[PDB]
């Protein structure tokens, strides 16, 4: 049988933990998600 | 609800030339007048 289960019970080193992997691909496309930053009016012909 | 078409005629695969087609933009970056 290929699987083995966790033994959950109302019972420190073996307690369950919730794990999330939050990946990124920040270069391969136009950006679709951004942080809370405010835009400003673009200016031209000045450094 | 699938149909078995045993009427298919099986033959050795044909072949042809490929010329130079099969090239695709490796990345979503704009490049101009450059050898990459």
């Amino acid at each position: 049988f290929p699987l083995q289960s966790y033994g959950f019970q109302p019972t420190v080193g073996y307690q369950p933990y919730r794990v999330v992997v939050l990946s990124f691909e920040l270069l391969h496309a136009p950006a679709t998600v951004c942080g809370p930053k405010k835009s400003t009016n673009l200016v031209k012909n000045k450094c | 609800q699938c149909v078995n078409l045993t009427t298919r005629t099986q033959l050795p695969p044909a072949y042809t030339n490929s010329f130079t087609r099969g090239v695709y933009y490796p990345d979503k970056v704009f490049r101009s007048s450059v050898l990459h």
